[PDB]
This record gives structure tokens, C-alpha cells and sequence, in this order.
DNA sequence: ACACACTCTCCAATTCTCTAA
DNA sequence: TTAGAGAATTGGAGAGTGTGTTTTTTTTTTTTTTT
């Protein structure tokens, strides 16, 4: 009852098991006891204790967990962090005990906040895969990762058996397709969500688990299999998967530079060769413009969408793949998981019907057995295809080469076809630039400096960084002196078109030339669009309209429009 | 002990790289051609991948055309006789479920194969709405199941191995291959090689071929003396799969004046940067065969012969 | 440290007189020692199975430990004190009972071996200790143990 | 309401013991 | 040494009580509308 032990009388299990050794009064006293003086003692090397500092960002956002890294608790007290691994489910309990002792004395009636808190363990230092569990894991703290696969919605659960609730889930955990060996399929095993916990994790992420492991009766499996059977299952106690002024400088001071436009296109998709308008028109629609509207009759979105007509072999779902790695949110093949993202399409009645409703709307609604539902698609579409058999006919105009209806042609922003061209030089030059990235790739730090720097002339981490800023801050406008300009530039690319009798320009053009202008300030931080933005957005998109006419009138069109697709 | 010596003795030899070829399917009355193909898949190329995280292809794909009784199928049926991870499959009798993966979830042929090489015999036979599937798991050596609540995703590094008709039952020299072969441009597009095989009748051949074929009748095992014994053979693959060559300085010169004679050549199936592609992978087979570390030259010209061949 | 329950040794036997097809299983050597082979074709995943139980009365502070098994989940038959006699709400302690790994796998008759105009049969398997995970779907492989009978449970 | 599983209770069949002829 | 009168222990007859029951493929032959 009132006398103590020593921590060196710890040191000896004196009873038959752990738990009946952990359990008792006196020893229990003490282990508190101990806790308490490694959560309130604990320090940095710069003294600057770390608990007290975490106590007190707790109650700050009024939250429920307090986290524990297991390292420093087995920095010192080591034989706190053995029984720790030994005998989760009874030192969490005493733990958790002593962490209400020490919020409350930063905030006295933190009570009246949450009445109870839970020790969340962090850095567990060694990991199984759902392969080497075994029977002699049971009941012991085990750290696992995996793949998301199901989720069950959140649901009520009563606490004690006067009431009280708490809230659960359910998810499914599958091994990551990188870990599990050739030839054999994936395994499963589900995981536990209680209070804090639900809704901490997606359908499909990669996750990582640390909780105890544990196994339970049940009937069915003792009557199917017609052995003594047990079922387990993990309990979950912790899950896991900005910029500082430093970068904004950073940022600002490469804005200020001239030609960044130009290195940030040629920072585009290092591995493939040639191809720059290809790449200047994935890092438009990456940035985008800003969307706008007007309760008068219209709306304008600010996603720029792409479509691309690839020769057989003309890297297409290699940059798309490229694009799926840069961007930061991604569909490839849905359109739900591609909100405020960019949707990838690499091939193609039904699923065209679905992107006619799409590419009309920012918004889908659907209704099924009289029920009404809406959901939001607000994403940039980049498309690729192989034009109407083995290659494309440049005497005919596009719809000739395509499987498309023309308002698809209308609604993207720019078109643009890629040919096998024949040329020794680009030949030569094509040959020496794979067979030199295949030997840089060879199995068989300096290295990787050397390597990347020749890569590219920007770091893509500092890019993909730059452009998450570039989206999230800058929203550029026109400015009212050139518009002038632009409205006479229209008219009269309007009367030449119908002067030789092309199809006409339209103001799905002029629209897609004020956007693709405002994406073109975005992408060095300009909150202003200028001249030059209209010039090289004019440009993108006259030849992009050029390239699709007959040989012809494409022949007149070029000859007339010199002043704007060289000249300006 | 005695396994070392024996495989060291064999490796010292002058000429390993042509018994190598000659005790390729015995009882097959020549072809070598096709024997040489079939040898550099079973060793294979060296996988890898780039800064950016996209990885390069480091296996051989075949198909063999012919018009009838030309053996074809034996080359399938000794893959699938001697290759340690290797399934058979033909292309009536079978199922996109049974090819890839079903719902019961169990595995599908391609999944058996992983690792291994997956022969598929008249390929011609088989719907479009399984070629495509074939074709979807072979871009990216990966497979995908989504349904009924339940989602997975597994691996396939799989070599193909196929065997088809013309159209007609009989080749037409008039036409492409293209024009020949009842398979879409996709498909074809992604096979390394392609041999043709045509009856070419000559007495001075005949003569020969009907001799060898009464011997096989009139003899069972002795008619065939190969170089090397299988559980010999075996083992020496199995040693050879271990060497990672690096391409040569000079080799990498000559590759592109090599590719450009291709291109020019082209300027029949249209030749891509692909070819180039396969054209390394060879390469790398054929030092591995050598048990060479260093890719020389000579190795990129057999490569370059080898494949115009199938032009 | 506390103390060390006892090892669970298994005796292996290999190299017996002749191997057995999946079809020359017939009950007349029920409880023999007999090898086989075959193609694999399914597994399922480790399992723990409870080899020997312990429990403790909850009217009354009493334990019964060591009760075995065989084919069914089996608890005791009386309380062993003399002062109750509840039978009901026995709970098995997880920490004191002692359990096993077991893995089922599914077999069937080599391709080469199958009779004219006849189809391949098929067998269900048990793997127990440190053999679990050893097999693996399409490969070849060789058994030897015993061959029992399992009831409706 | 209709076969079952399980519990409770009373009554007489049985064997054991003591006494005297 | 037999036997008969009285006491104690056990078995199971049978009476009673509570209980449970009805009731997304994947593969293969055939008809029908659709390009
Ligand atoms: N700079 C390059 N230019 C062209 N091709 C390249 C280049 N670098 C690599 N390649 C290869 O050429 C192909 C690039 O085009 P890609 O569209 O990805 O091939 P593909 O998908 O098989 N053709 P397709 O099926 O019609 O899309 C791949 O096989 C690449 O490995
Ligand atoms: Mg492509
Ligand atoms: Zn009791």
C-alpha cells in the first residue's frame, strides 16, 4: 500500500507473466509514478522540454491526443518502453492517466474540455508487412503498412456495459503492390477506427498502422473449417501517410529573372526529347487561368483543356505519365476524383456522352428510381489520341481524322497534332539523346547532383513546389489599354477567315485567348497580364486553329496571318 | 564441386555462343533464326528506370506467322517443356477471366507467368474483346480488378511468346504483314520480332527433311545428339541471368548510325524510336548469353542483323 | 524475465519406400504415414488455431487450465470449486492458453498422369508449425504425413 | 402445438444392522 | 446358526418446465432489336 519500489526493483519480473506483474498496486504505483517524471523532465539538447511545449499547443486547439515518441522513451526508462512492446493494452491505461495529471497542470478544468485523453505512439522501431504476422504477435504492439481499400461510413458505439457513446470504423488494409513478391496475390487484414481516429484516411492512400494485434471467437469459421479457428483483427492507436518565407523569396527572386517563362517550359518533361509545344501548352493547363462569372447571363471557367493527335509512338503517354507524377491531384485513364485537378486521357459511346455533358457543364447531376443527386467535375482535361487508324492525313482537315463531334473541337482550348517526321539530323539527335538517358539510367551523392543538374535547368522539387504556390496565391487580371487591340485582331481574323472560306473564329477563341493570357501571367507570379501574354496566347491559339484546316486554306491563312503567328 | 568445373569448363569454350544456339529445340530440322530468338528471351534484357521514375521495359516479346505444317507449335511446346515459370494457352479455348485474373479472387494465366514466359497458340482464334486485354496488361506489366466492393491490384512481368495465322491459311508475298495478319496495329506494334515462315520447296531440302523426319520415326531418342544436356543448360542460363552488362562508349556511336540506317531503310510496318528500344534490349541478351559484362560492338551488329530480318 | 512456457517439438520423417496419386486415397489407410504430390492451386492465409485452453469462472474466483480440443471449441464441465456451480460465462484467457499456426492449401492430380477420358481430382491439405506460407499457387510439390477423417461439426 | 432437452421431486426397492430362539 | 424386525441409502418414474420451428460476377444456349 504506501511503501514504493525502486526502479532497479523493477528490474526483476517477480511474478509468473508480465501482465499479472504489471497489474499489481505497488508496482503500478510506481510505473505511474515514473511516467510522470519522464513527461514533466524530459528535454532537447537545448534544454527546451518537449512535452511541456506539446501540452501546451494541446489545449490551444482544444483537441483530445497527446503524442509520445517512442525513441525518447527509450532514451531513458528503458524498461517503461520493454513493457511497453510486451503489454500495450495495461501501460496505454496508466499512461493515458498520467497525461490527464500532467494537462491539467498547464489548464486546471481542462476537464470540462474532453474528460479523458489518449496516448498516441509514434516511431515504433521495427515493421512487419501483412506476410510475417504469426500467432506468437498476439496481443503485442505492431507496426504495419499498407493500401486503403474499403471504408465503412461512421456510425455510434456504445461505451460502457446512464449511457455513454463513442464513434467507429472499420477499413480494410491490403498490402502495397511494391512489397508483395512475384507470382503470389496480395493479402488482407482490417483495422479498427475508434473516437479520434475516424475519418483519418481515404479509400486507395498508402498508410501506415501502429496498433495491437488481436484475435476473437467466432462460429462461422469453426464450422467452415471444422478446426478450432480463432479470428484476429488490428486495433488501431496511430495512423499516418506549407512553404516558409525562405521560399517565397526564393520564388520572387527566379520570378524576377527574365526568360522564366522560357525555363519553365524547358523544365517540362525532361526525359523527352523536342516536342516544345507539346510542352508549353500541359504547363499552361497545369497553371490555368482564374474563373469568372456574371448572374447576367454568363459564366467563365478557368480550367484550360488540351487535346493532342499522336503518330503511333510520339511519347504521348509518356508525358501524360510525367504530368501524373508533377501534378497534384490527378484522374488517369471518374471525374469526381478529378475536382479542382487535372483528368488525363490517353485512348479512346457512353463515355463520350459523358464527356459531352462534362466538357458543357462545370457541374454533374444525375437521378436514378426518383432520386436527385449533384456532384462537381471543375477540372482541366488533357486528352491524346490516334488519329482514325495508323496515320494522320494532313491534305484533310481535322474532323477527317478524328472520331469526334465538332462542339468537342469548339470547347478545347488548344488542338495540336504530332507527327514522325523524317530527318537524318533530328534522327541523329533523337538516337544519341535515348541512348544516352539509357546509360545514365544504368542500375550500375555526387552522382545524383551531377546527374539531375544536367537533367533540367530548374529542380523539380522547387518547380512543383512553385507551381502549388502559383495556384494557390496569384490571380492575375487584364489591363484595359490593349483590349482595343485584341477586339480589332478579332474582327479581322473573323474577315479573313470568312474572306477565303474557312469555318469561322468564334468568341470560344477570343475567350480561350483572355485565358490562356491570364494562365501565361500566372506562371511568373504576374498579378497583371501584359502585351506579350495576349501576343504568345494569340499565337498558341491561331496556329492551333491554323492546324486544323485544309492544306489550302492553310496556305492563305499563313500567308495573311504572318503579322500575328510570327509577327505581331 | 563437379557442377562448378563442369560449368566452368563450359564457359571457357571458343564456340559457347553457337552450341548454345544448335541445342535449341533438337528435334526442329533447322530455323535457326527463330532458335536465336527464342534464346535471347529466355535470358533476357536488363530492366532499369530513370531519374523521373519511369521505368524502361527489360523483356522480349515473339510472335511467329506461318502457313501450315510448318512446326510452329513446337517451339511453343518446348518453351513451355523446358522454361522453369511457363504456361500454355490457346486462344479459342480461353477467357479474359481465365487469361488475367477471376472473381470465385484467383489467378489467370498471366499471373502464373509472372516472371516467366506465357505462350499463346493460334492467337489469331482469339476474340477482340480479349485481345484488348491482353494488350492493356502488356503496357504496363500490371494488372487491375475493381468490383463488387473489392479492389487489387497485382503484378505481371510476363513475356509473351504467340503463334498466329494468315489470313487465308497461306501467306501473300503481294502484301505487308500488316495485310497478312488478322491483328490490330497496337498489338503488333509492341511485339520485339516477328518471323514469318513459308514452305519454299526444294528438292536439295526435301531430300534432307524427309531423312530426318524417317530418322525421328525409325529412332526415338537417338536421332537428335544435342550439344549440351538440358539439366546442363539449365544450369548455365540460370548463371547467365546474373550478369548486368554496361553498354560501350563506341557501342553507343555506333547504335545511332545503325538507327538511322534503319530510318532510312523505312523512309511494311513503319520503323518508331522503339525499334532502338528493342534494339538495346538484344544487345544486353546477347552479352548475357556471352557472360560478358561490357557490351561490344559486334554484339549491336548481330542485334541489327538479326532483327532486319524480321522486315 | 518471467517464466518460459515449454517448446513444441515436431518429428518429421522423408525419403518413405513410394509416393501415392491423389486418386489411391482410400479409407482402409485411415491414421497410416503416407507421402503425396500434386499441382497446388489455392491457399489461404495463416491462422491461429487454439491447441490448449485455460478459463476462469465468473461467479466465483476459479480457473481450469490444459483442456484439449480435437475438431471443435470445447470449455469445461463443472466449476472446481465445491462452493458454485455455475457452468455458464466461462471466458478463455488468451495470455495462459497456447495456440498454433495452421494454413489450409487445395492440390490436384499431375497433368501427365490422368487416365483416358477422365478428369483431374482434387484434395484439401493442412500445414501447421514452420511449414506454413512454404507453398505457393502453380508450382509442383511434395507431401508426406497422415491422412485423417473430419467430422460435421 | 408439437417433439425434444433438461430439472425436480417422492416413493419404495434394496442392503445393512441388531436381537432372540 | 437361522431368521425376522427396524433403519438407512439409492433409482428412477414420472411429472413438470422451458424451449425452437414457418419463410458482381463467370460460363453457355437461345431469342430479339439494333447497327
Ligand atoms: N524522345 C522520345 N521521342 C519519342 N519516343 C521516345 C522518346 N523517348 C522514349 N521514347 C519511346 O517511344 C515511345 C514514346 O511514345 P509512347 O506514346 O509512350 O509509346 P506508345 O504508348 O507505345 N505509342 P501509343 O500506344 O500509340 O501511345 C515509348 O516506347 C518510349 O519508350
Ligand atoms: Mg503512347
Ligand atoms: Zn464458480
Amino acid at each position: 500500500l504506501r511503501e514504493e519500489l525502486t526502479l532497479e526493483s523493477l528490474s526483476n519480473v517477480k511474478a509468473n507473466s508480465y501482465s499479472e506483474w504489471i497489474t499489481q498496486p505497488n508496482v503500478s504505483r510506481t510505473i505511474a509514478r515514473e511516467l510522470k517524471s519522464f513527461l514533466l523532465e524530459y528535454t532537447d539538447e537545448t534544454g527546451r522540454s518537449v512535452y511541456g511545449a506539446r501540452i501546451r499547443t494541446l489545449g490551444e486547439m482544444n483537441s483530445e491526443s497527446l503524442e509520445v515518441n517512442y525513441r525518447h522513451l527509450a532514451e531513458s526508462k528503458a524498461i517503461l518502453a520493454l513493457f511497453l512492446a510486451k503489454c500495450p493494452e495495461e501501460m496505454l491505461k496508466i499512461f493515458d492517466l498520467v497525461a490527464m495529471e500532467a494537462t491539467e497542470l498547464h489548464y486546471p478544468d481542462y476537464a470540462r474540455i474532453h474528460s479523458e485523453i489518449h496516448v498516441r505512439i509514434s516511431d515504433f522501431p521495427t515493421i512487419y508487412s501483412l506476410r510475417e504476422l504469426r500467432e506468437s504477435n498476439l496481443s503485442s504492439l505492431v507496426r504495419v503498412t499498407g493500401v486503403v481499400t474499403r471504408r465503412t461510413g461512421v456510425f455510434p458505439q456504445l461505451k460502457y456495459v446512464k449511457t455513454v457513446y463513442r464513434n467507429y470504423q472499420r477499413v480494410t488494409l491490403q498490402e502495397a503492390p511494391g512489397t508483395v513478391p512475384p507470382g503470389r496475390l496480395p493479402r488482407h487484414r482490417e483495422v479498427i477506427l475508434l473516437a479520434d481516429l475516424v475519418d483519418v484516411s481515404k479509400p486507395g492512400e498508402e498508410v501506415e498502422v501502429t496498433g495491437i494485434y488481436k484475435n476473437n471467437y467466432d462460429g462461422n469459421l469453426n464450422a467452415k473449417n471444422g478446426f478450432p479457428v480463432f479470428a484476429t483483427i488490428i486495433e488501431a492507436n496511430s495512423i499516418k501517410r506549407s512553404w516558409t518565407e525562405e521560399e517565397e523569396r526564393e520564388f520572387r527572386k527566379i520570378s524576377r529573372d527574365r526568360g522564366i517563362i522560357d525555363k519553365i517550359i524547358s523544365s517540362m518533361a525532361p526525359s523527352i526529347y523536342g516536342h516544345r509545344d507539346i510542352k508549353t501548352a500541359v504547363a499552361c493547363s497545369l497553371f490555368g487561368g482564374v474563373p469568372k462569372n456574371v448572374n447576367g447571363k454568363h459564366s467563365i471557367r478557368g480550367d484550360i483543356n488540351v487535346l493532342l493527335l499522336g503518330d503511333p509512338g510520339t511519347a504521348k503517354s509518356q508525358i501524360l505519365k510525367y504530368v501524373e507524377k508533377t501534378a497534384h491531384r490527378a484522374v488517369f485513364a471518374a471525374l469526381v476524383l478529378a475536382d479542382k485537378g487535372v483528368c488525363l486521357i490517353d485512348e479512346f459511346d457512353q463515355d463520350r456522352t459523358s464527356i459531352h455533358e462534362a466538357m458543357e457543364q462545370q457541374s454533374i447531376s444525375i437521378s436514378k428510381a426518383g432520386i436527385v443527386t449533384t456532384l462537381q467535375a471543375r477540372c482541366s482535361i488533357i486528352a491524346a489520341a490516334n488519329p482514325n487508324g495508323g496515320r494522320y492525313n494532313s491534305t484533310l482537315p481535322l474532323a477527317q481524322n478524328v472520331s469526334l463531334t465538332e462542339p468537342i473541337l469548339s470547347r478545347f482550348d488548344i488542338l495540336c497534332v504530332v507527327r514522325d517526321l523524317v530527318d537524318e539530323e533530328a534522327d541523329e539527335r533523337l538516337a544519341t539523346f535515348v541512348v544516352d538517358s539509357h546509360v545514365r539510367s544504368h542500375p550500375e551523392l555526387q552522382r545524383q547532383r551531377k546527374k539531375e543538374e544536367e537533367i533540367s535547368p530548374i529542380p523539380q522539387e522547387l518547380l512543383m513546389k512553385y507551381i502549388h504556390y502559383a495556384r494557390t496565391k496569384i490571380y492575375p487580371k487584364l489591363h484595359q489599354m490593349d483590349m482595343d487591340k485584341v477586339s480589332r485582331v478579332y474582327a479581322d481574323l473573323r474577315r479573313e477567315s470568312i474572306s477565303t472560306g474557312s469555318f469561322p473564329i468564334t468568341v470560344r477563341h477570343l475567350e480561350s485567348i483572355l485565358r490562356i493570357a491570364e494562365s501565361f501571367a500566372k506562371m511568373r507570379l504576374s498579378e497583371f497580364v501584359s502585351s506579350y501574354d495576349l501576343d504568345r496566347a494569340i499565337k498558341v491559339v491561331v496556329d492551333s486553329f491554323v492546324d486544323a484546316q485544309k492544306v489550302s486554306v492553310r496556305r492563305q491563312l499563313r500567308r495573311s496571318f504572318a503579322i500575328y503567328t510570327l509577327g505581331h | 564441386s563437379d557442377e562448378i568445373n563442369e560449368l566452368k569448363e563450359m564457359v571457357k569454350d571458343e564456340h559457347i555462343y553457337d552450341k548454345l544456339v544448335r541445342s535449341i529445340a533438337p528435334a526442329v530440322f533447322g530455323h535457326e533464326a527463330v532458335k536465336k530468338g527464342i534464346l535471347l528471351q529466355m535470358l533476357g534484357g536488363v530492366h532499369k528506370s530513370t531519374v523521373e521514375g519511369i521505368k524502361l521495359r527489360g523483356d522480349i516479346n515473339i510472335c511467329v506467322v506461318g502457313d501450315p505444317s510448318t512446326s510452329k507449335s513446337q517451339f511453343l511446346k518446348y518453351v513451355v517443356g523446358f522454361a522453369p515459370r511457363s504456361v500454355y494457352t490457346s486462344g479459342k479455348a480461353s477467357s479474359a477471366a481465365g487469361l488475367t485474373a477471376a472473381v470465385v479472387i484467383e489467378a489467370g494465366a498471366l499471373m502464373l507467368a509472372d516472371n516467366g514466359i506465357c505462350c499463346i497458340d493460334e492467337f489469331d482464334k482469339m476474340d477482340i474483346s480479349d485481345q484488348v486485354a491482353i494488350h492493356e496488361a502488356m503496357e504496363q506489366q500490371t494488372i487491375s480488378i475493381a468490383k463488387a466492393g473489392i479492389h487489387a491490384t497485382l503484378n505481371a512481368r510476363t513475356s509473351i511468346l504467340a503463334a498466329a495465322n494468315p489470313v487465308g491459311g497461306r501467306y501473300n508475298r503481294k502484301l505487308s504483314l500488316r495485310g497478312n495478319l488478322n491483328m490490330t496495329a497496337p498489338i503488333m506494334s509492341r511485339f520485339d520480332l516477328f518471323f514469318v515462315i513459308l514452305d519454299d520447296c526444294n528438292e536439295k531440302i526435301d531430300t534432307e527433311l524427309a531423312s530426318h523426319i524417317v530418322d525421328l520415326h525409325m529412332k526415338r531418342d537417338e536421332a537428335i545428339e544435342p550439344p549440351f544436356s538440358a539439366e546442363q543448360l539449365r544450369r548455365y542460363i540460370k548463371y547467365a541471368r546474373t550478369f548486368k552488362p554496361i553498354l560501350t562508349k563506341e557501342a553507343r556511336s555506333y547504335l545511332v548510325e545503325k538507327y538511322k540506317e534503319l530510318r532510312k531503310d523505312d523512309a511494311s510496318y513503319r520503323i518508331t524510336v522503339r525499334q532502338l528500344e528493342s534494339m538495346i534490349r538484344l544487345s544486353e541478351a546477347i552479352a548475357r548469353a556471352n557472360c560478358v559484362d561490357e557490351i561490344t560492338p559486334s554484339f549491336i551488329a548481330e542485334a541489327y542483323d538479326l532483327l532486319r530480318q524480321s522486315i | 524475465s518471467p517464466e518460459q512456457t515449454e517448446r513444441v517439438f515436431q518429428i518429421s520423417f522423408f525419403n518413405l519406400p513410394t509416393v501415392h496419386r491423389i486418386r489411391d486415397i482410400r479409407s482402409e489407410k485411415i491414421g497410416s504415414l503416407l507421402s503425396i504430390s500434386g499441382t497446388v492451386t489455392r491457399t489461404s492465409e495463416v491462422r491461429p488455431e487454439l491447441y490448449k485452453a485455460s478459463f476462469t469462472c465468473d461467479m466465483c474466483r476459479a480457473i481450469v487450465d490444459n483442456v484439449e480440443q480435437s475438431f471443435k471449441y470445447t470449455e469445461p464441465t463443472f466449476c472446481p470449486n465445491p462452493s458454485c456451480e455455475n457452468r455458464a460465462f466461462w471466458t478463455l484467457n488468451v495470455t495462459r492458453s497456447r495456440f498454433l499456426d495452421w494454413q489450409k492449401v487445395r492440390i490436384q492430380e499431375n497433368a501427365n498422369e490422368i487416365p483416358t477420358g477422365s478428369m483431374p481430382r482434387t484434395l484439401d491439405v493442412i500445414l501447421r508449425g514452420d511449414s506454413v506460407e512454404r507453398a505457393k499457387p502453380g508450382d509442383r510439390c511434395k507431401f508426406t504425413g497422415v491422412e485423417i477423417v473430419v467430422p460435421d461439426v
